[PDB]
RNA sequence: UGAAAUGAGCGGAGUAUUUGAGCUGUGCACGGCCGCACGCACUGGUUUCUUCUCCGUGAUGCUCCAUGUUGGCGAUGAAAUGGGGUGCCCCCACCCGUCUUGAAACACGGACCAAGGAGUCAAACAGACGCGCAAGGGAGGAGAUAUGGUUGCCAGUACUUCUCUCGUACUGAAAGGGAGAUGCAAUAUGCAUCUGUGGUGUGCACACGUCAUUUGCCCAACACC
RNA sequence: UGCAAGGCCGGAAAGAAAAGAAUUAGAGGCACCAAGUGGGCCUUCUUCGGUAAGCGGAGCAGGCGAUGCGGAAUGAACCGC
RNA sequence: UAAGCCCAAUUAGUGGUUGCCCAUUAUUCCUUUGGUAAGGGCGGAAACAAACGGAGAAAGUGUAGCCCUUCCGAUGUAGAUGUGGCCUGGAGGUUAGGACGAAGCUUAUGGCGUGAGCCUAAGAUGGACCGGCCUCUAGUGCAGAUCUUGGUUGGCGU
């Protein structure tokens, strides 16, 4: 909506904001992010520390599938399960299974009073996510 | 110059207190024009059908130190066409 | 169920009936009184309302809205007639038993069409008067259909 | 053209345009992390033994509380 | 002239109206733009402040939220006399972290689908402002609730990342780009962690 | 110098300005100069 | 008719009887302070009189004391005013040319009153002074709007204390100091006085110098009636 | 339909604002533009320099956007347009539009002068009868 | 011009107490207990002078507008006020845009006019503000039909999913690992409970009190752990 | 049961007397986003190089720059404002 | 016998006590506009036809401002933002106009607004299109570039 920009403001001010001494003019500074080492040198070390160097060992031809694991808290084993499965569920009863790989989780994290207990399908486990289930009366069969 | 308060020596009158004597009394400036135009009683009184006119006003307080005495007209100002002539300062509103 | 508090949010800055003209804003809608653009005076939108509307020579009629009846179009807008000589207090007595807001204006409204008629038949009986002087080369009469 | 110049000339003016804000009071900011080591842990050590007996009271107003009525 | 520094330095900005398009929204202030005016209460002007700001300074709190801190007052009340409201002028919305929620009859403009049900199916209410006129016209006894503005990304993104004692999270696409030089202790340096002011 | 106000704003002003006008007339003020003369003086010649 | 008409126009009914009961029964105060005070400064320059006349004719003296309320005008305009200047016109209320004050006279308003001296224009106020600047001048400051006293009811508003009920208590500490000098003072506006009628003669010397600014003792009343 | 009177209807000023130099050029327009220059003389207040536009220079509010006869001026295209100020006739008058004609033009006269709502480009015959 | 006249002032009826004069008693104050007291503070005496005192109208009016006296001119062509034009008088007044510490400059662009003539489009990121939804959000591409139709209005709207993607978790160079509270308790993965702010100081509103404020809980948020 | 520290629980609190014994057009504090500027010049006083400069260089401030208006016949900056 | 210099005064040992002139200043009055603005009214009190006291009253940032009373401020380069703020070509709506004369054009044509501008009048102009209002949209506002193109022009009957 070029009525609302502040070019339209501007007819008339014969400067468009951009001043009457130091001129608008076409590149002050270098072209992008030149001058990062030189005279710039404040702004990319103050607001982006980091950018320059190397670090760590290298990885060619890196395929982003052999490493998935989209984990998951036992706090947020809810939106996992329907309800009416979390509704009937008790220490020692039956208990809804609930499957990651299915529904697109790998590893099962801790982090949670797990709400709802369950025997949960999982791929990969940890030793404190291990024993909340494990002690709050669900299990753990792992899958591949 | 401020063209709202003119400034009138009359004469014979020549220091401050003899001034403000005169404050409220109704200054007149009587000009002529080309063309006789309408006056006060016309047509009441025909015989004063002419080319004379006037300004009036009133002589609002003392300017100066010595006889001199400011004036409004009202509602307007005087020519400055008028500087240098004529003002006839009347006795009333009497205040005796 | 869209209250009126509601639809006059929606119909204020728009509208068939707003008419700004020059700055100024009156309405055009038929059943305003004075022809203010307010809710009070919003005739269409409110759920209960009334007008002072004329009728033949100087009677009054006066149109009515009701809760009830508030769809349903032919069947929400209710008018009734008052006799030529109606006193003002009483039609505005009408519109107050209705909504009691606008017991003054429709009193002076009801004043005011009164005014009307009794100028339009000044008006158009000097206009006649002096119409016979003049030999008029054409008129023009719709025929009587059956 | 010589470029060289230095002034302190308008600055005390704008300093002072937003005003010097007067400190930070003594409370707002502790944070010893400085310090002499040895007596920061065993003001720790402290620390965690006010939050248990702290705790505690929490209970033993919940349990007053409901007693009282 | 008269000396007055300033004047322009005492003057803050307000804004009585709303910057929202929504016509509800510009009902609800029309209901307490008149009785915060004439009801001399305090609750019941501070929702009127509240119920103009923009949505980034209405916070939505999630559900369990509500709970955790409703039961903290819980606990000192009375046990004959029970009757907080939790009020928000926000957006409440759905703890899945959360189950096993009392019944709060909790006020808000506007309730997250799975968050109006997690409380109805567990025995509260969930009443809308023109309602809680009606309930609490003063205010009295209803408990008013704000939200949680900290943990907002764009709030961790302000401040400089390169100064000592800032962590702040920087603007960076490829998260791996920048960590090699004023982040890493080993080239060129390490920006401090922490820093006394 | 209104009449209306000063009286609202101190409405013992009036009693001031009679015992003011108490002084202003011309029998009373001399007649009270003679007597401050005496007055004073014979207190004076009492040391 | 109207079923709260009558639980209206009945309400008020009988607040238009609190205020007038509540109107002529602060005359009877009005008169009863102001007839106190009248009294009561005769009583002290007719104690002076009697006390200085002792101390004459014994060969003694008689010291005035020390003048407590001491009034300020600011003579000159706002151009060209140093930092430490400016924040002294500013804590004196006075931030304009020909505004007013009325501040006690001790060693920090003392001391602070001479780092300003060539802005200034000071000395001793009379009773006629006070009295015409409370009237005639006088506008207290209101939810911070600035208003003429029309009335005494206003003033007992203003100051709940009621030790300040009429404009006669107003007088009264800033004349004799006292202990609400200041709860008084601060609520009055600062005030506003015209240029004075026929004039000082050098704004930029002292005045014990053919000057106007500094303090000049009790002739800054006959200099400053012609402001009023 | 004598007008609601007002109070006094002094303006502040009549002359009308023309922006700065253009007699001098032929193309330039009377109307008005803020003068940018730096050293314009305009700008800087002068003495003798024309005045600009203030916020000071208000018509009092009370009689603002009243025409010399008493009547804020309202718009008719039509003879329906008539019957909105029927009501406020002492406030109002209508104005016909330029394009509006000479017959349209002729049943708006007529409806004007039976309701006694004011036009001001409406024939004043009828009027001064 | 009284369309709420709040008035010592307008209306009604009556003769009031401020000062000055002389003095009371105790006190203060002065002089070296007495003497003084120029007449201060307390009760508050004199009436010789001095002065007016008292009590009366809320709006059933939310807002604006509307009410004198005397003459001149004005009797349908004129009169009158305003706007406009041209000249004159007294006064005031350096030439525009621009670079500039500084322009009326002996600084540069500038004969007149008409019509053209300069912060746009696209992408990535951010922060304000509007909207939907919310631990979920949203597609993209395509498919499917009303449409397998219609010159067109239709290149739109309506419908759809497994997936994709930004999120719910982060950290290490990496191999890898990966977060609640309370109680008991000290076990190189301790055990139990699960209606819950990890603690402390400051902190809306609310609630019961009090003469703004005690305590309760403290939302947001800041700080210390 | 001294001293360090974090608390807890009681005590009092002219909420700061008297002595010249403060004042205030005193809402404190925090944050996001962003423009222009980064050639200055003049003056009281202090002040360095120079014989000096309408020269060059600083300090504390006030101005012009950006601002007229009244005054010193005239003048960016002086005087009043 | 200063209309010069130093000093001093205010109608002059005659009574104490402000000679006079001029600021976009001070004080005050009216009008505007903006607030960190302050407060009040907004449940229509009742009565009331023409003919021979009227009219409004909107729960509201911004308008021709809902109305009223009050208080303070108001200049400004570069720059920032606001406007229910003015104009222009078009698209979605809505309401109108026009051979009894559309756009365009011209005018000592007035009226309204602080202003951009709007609107009416006249054409002894024109000959067929077009206005208001809400919203969308952009190749959207000219006096200056040794600006571009077309024309004209003083110099010059030189």
């Amino acid at each position: 909506p070029t009525r609302f920009k502040k070019c339209r403001h501007q007819r008339g001010s014969t400067f468009c904001g951009y001043g009457r001494v130091g001129k608008h003019r076409k590149h002050e500074s270098g072209r992008g992010n030149a001058g990062g080492m030189h005279h710039h040198r404040i702004n990319f070390d103050k607001y982006h520390p980091g950018y320059f160097g190397k670090l760590g060992m290298d990885h060619y031809h890196r395929k982003k599938n052999p490493m998935w694991k989209p984990t998951i808290n036992l706090n947020n084993l809810s939106r996992l399960i329907a309800a009416e499965e979390a509704a009937k569920a008790t220490k020692g009863g039956t208990l809804p299974v609930v499957d990651l790989q299915s529904s697109g989780y790998a590893k099962l994290l801790g982090n949670g009073h797990i709400q709802v207990p369950c025997i949960v399908k999982a791929r990969y486990v940890s030793k404190l996510a291990d024993k909340k289930i494990r002690k709050a009366g669900g299990a753990v069969v792992l899958q591949a | 110059q401020t063209k709202q308060t003119a400034l009138v020596r009359v004469e014979n009158v020549n220091t401050r207190e003899d001034a403000t004597w005169y404050v409220g009394k109704r200054v007149c400036y009587v000009y002529h024009g080309k063309k006789v135009k309408r006056c006060v009683r016309w047509s009441k009184a025909p015989a004063r059908r002419s080319t004379t006119r006037a300004l009036w006003g009133r002589v609002t307080r003392p300017h100066g130190n010595a006889g001199m005495m400011r004036v409004k007209f009202n509602g307007a100002s005087v020519p400055a066409s008028a500087i240098g002539r004529r003002i006839r300062v009347y006795l009333y509103p009497s205040q005796i | 169920s869209h209250s009126v508090d509601l639809q006059w949010i929606l119909v204020r800055q728009n509208s068939r009936f707003l008419q700004k003209r020059g700055g100024i804003r009156m309405s055009n809608d038929p059943f305003n009184n004075n022809g203010n653009w307010t809710k009070r005076h919003c005739g269409f939108l409110n759920e209960k309302a009334a007008v002072v509307k004329p009728a033949k020579g100087g009677a009054i009629c006066v149109t009515v809205k009701d809760g009830s009846s508030n769809n349903k179009p032919r069947q929400t807008y209710r008018k009734t007639v008052h006799a030529a000589g109606v006193r003002a207090s009483d039609v505005s007595r009408a519109v107050a038993a209705v909504r009691p807001d606008l017991a003054d204006v429709s009193f002076r409204r009801a004043r005011r069409m009164a005014c009307i008629a009794s100028r339009t038949a000044k008006v158009a009986a000097a206009r006649k008067a002096r119409s016979e002087k003049i030999k008029f080369s054409r008129k023009s009469v719709r025929a009587k259909r059956h | 053209a010589k470029s060289k110049n230095h002034t302190n000339h308008n600055q005390s003016s704008k300093n002072h345009r937003n005003g010097i804000k007067g400190p930070v009071p003594l409370h707002l900011h502790n944070s010893k992390r400085g310090s002499w080591l040895p007596a920061l842990v065993n003001a720790r050590r402290v620390r965690k033994h006010n939050q248990k007996a702290a705790l505690k009271k929490r209970r033993e107003r919940i349990a007053a509380f409901a007693a009282k009525n | 002239g008269v000396d007055l520094t300033g004047i322009s330095k005492k003057s803050r900005v307000i804004r009585h109206h709303t910057y929202s398009t929504n016509p509800y929204i510009k009902l609800l202030i029309k209901l307490y733009k008149f009785l915060a005016k004439r009801t001399s209460s305090g609750f019941n002007k501070v929702v009127y402040q509240r119920l103009i700001k923009s949505r980034s300074n209405r916070a939505p709190i999630s559900l369990s939220r509500i709970a955790v801190v409703m039961k903290r007052k819980a606990v000192f009340t009375a046990k004959s006399k029970a009757a907080p409201i939790a009020v928000v002028v926000g957006d409440v919305l759905d703890d899945v972290r959360m189950a096993r929620i009392p019944a709060m009859r909790v006020c808000a403009l506007r309730f997250s689908k799975s968050a109006r049900q997690s409380i109805v199916a567990a025995g509260g209410e969930c009443l809308t402002f023109d309602q809680l006129a009606m309930i609490a016209p003063t205010g009295k006894n209803t408990y008013l609730l704000r939200g949680r503005k900290s943990g907002r990304e764009s709030v961790r993104h302000f401040g400089a990342s390169g100064v000592p004692g800032s962590h702040s999270k920087p603007y960076a696409t490829n998260r791996g780009k920048e960590t090699k030089r004023g982040r890493r202790t080993g080239r060129s340096y390490k920006r401090k962690a922490f820093r006394h002011v | 110098k209104n009449r209306r106000l000063r009286l609202r704003l101190n409405p013992y002003v009036k009693r001031e300005t009679a015992a003011a006008k108490g002084m202003r007339n011309v029998a009373n003020r001399d007649a009270r100069r003679k007597a401050k003369m005496a007055r004073v003086t014979k207190a004076k010649k009492a040391a | 008719r109207a079923a709260f008409k009558q639980q209206q126009t009945e309400n008020f009914k009988k607040a238009v009887v609190a205020r007038k009961a509540a109107k002529a029964g602060l005359k009877k105060t009005a008169y009863l302070r102001a007839r106190k005070y009248s009294r009561e400064y005769r009583g002290a320059e007719k104690k002076l009189v009697t006390l200085r006349r002792q101390a004459a004719s014994h060969g003694n003296y008689y010291l005035e004391a020390k003048p407590k309320v001491a009034v300020v005008t600011r003579i000159r305009g706002i151009a060209k005013v140093n930092p430490k200047q400016r924040k002294i016109l500013q804590l004196l209320r006075l931030r304009q040319i020909f505004n007013t004050v009325f501040v006690k006279m001790n060693k920090p308003m003392e001391n602070m009153l001479r780092a300003v001296e060539p802005y200034i224009a000071y000395g001793y106020p009379s009773l006629a002074t006070v009295r015409a600047m409370v009237y005639k001048r006088g506008y207290l400051k209101i939810n911070g709007q600035r208003v003429k006293i029309t009335d005494n009811q206003m003033i007992k508003d203003k100051y709940n204390n009621a030790d300040i009920v009429c404009a006669e208590d107003m007088v009264n500490q800033i004349y004799t100091c006292g202990k609400h000098f200041r709860t008084v003072t601060h609520g009055m506006w600062p005030f506003k006085l015209a240029p004075p009628a026929g004039g000082m003669r050098q704004k930029r010397r002292h005045f014990v110098e053919g000057g106007d600014y500094g303090n000049r003792d009790t002739l800054i009343n006959r200099f400053l009636a012609r402001m009023i | 339909v004598k007008p609601v009177v007002t109070k006094s209807v002094v303006k502040k000023r009549t002359k009308r604002f023309t922006r700065h130099r253009y007699e001098l050029f032929p193309q330039l327009s009377s109307s008005w533009r803020k003068p940018r220059g730096e050293d314009s003389p305009v700008r800087r207040r002068y003495k003798g320099q024309k005045a600009m536009p203030n916020k000071g220079y208000g018509s009092d509010r009370a009689t603002k956007y009243i025409t010399p006869s008493g009547f804020k001026s309202f718009p008719i295209q039509n003879v329906q347009d008539l019957y909105m100020l029927v009501m406020q006739n002492r406030k109002y008058a209508g104005v016909i539009s330029h394009t509006v004609g000479a017959r349209s033009r002729k049943a708006i006269v007529r409806k004007a002068h039976e309701l006694d709502v004011r036009l001001i480009n409406g024939g004043a015959k009828l009027r001064k009868l």
